[PDB]
């Protein structure tokens, strides 16, 4: 009740505070999936269902 | 002194009911290959059949 006392009219604590959120940006993606490291093994069609 | 007469006995027999039963489970690869052996060619690799 006191301590925003002074924290909610006018006066104010031997403490304070610190703004943040956790917002919005970011990244993506593009390759150069390589002539001689990457794969697979060719093939088929088979059935169960 | 005649007073003999053969006889003869009429015995008949019931046939019953038996049976045999098992499953045999195909996995899906068996018939799998199956399926390309009914048609076997120049391709359907031999060793696999």
């Amino acid at each position: 009740i006191s301590l925003t006392h002074q924290l909610r009219t006018g006066f104010h604590p031997g403490i304070a505070f610190t703004v943040v959120r956790q917002d919005r940006f970011a990244t993506e993606q593009l390759l150069y999936a390589e002539r001689a490291s990457e794969s697979y093994f060719v093939g088929q069609i088979q059935v169960h269902h | 002194h005649p007073v003999d007469q053969p006889v003869h006995n009429y015995m008949v027999k019931r046939i019953h009911k038996r049976s045999l039963s098992a499953a045999f489970a195909i996995a899906s690869e068996a018939l799998s290959l199956l399926s390309n052996t009914y048609v076997d060619g120049t391709e359907i690799d031999s060793s696999l059949r």
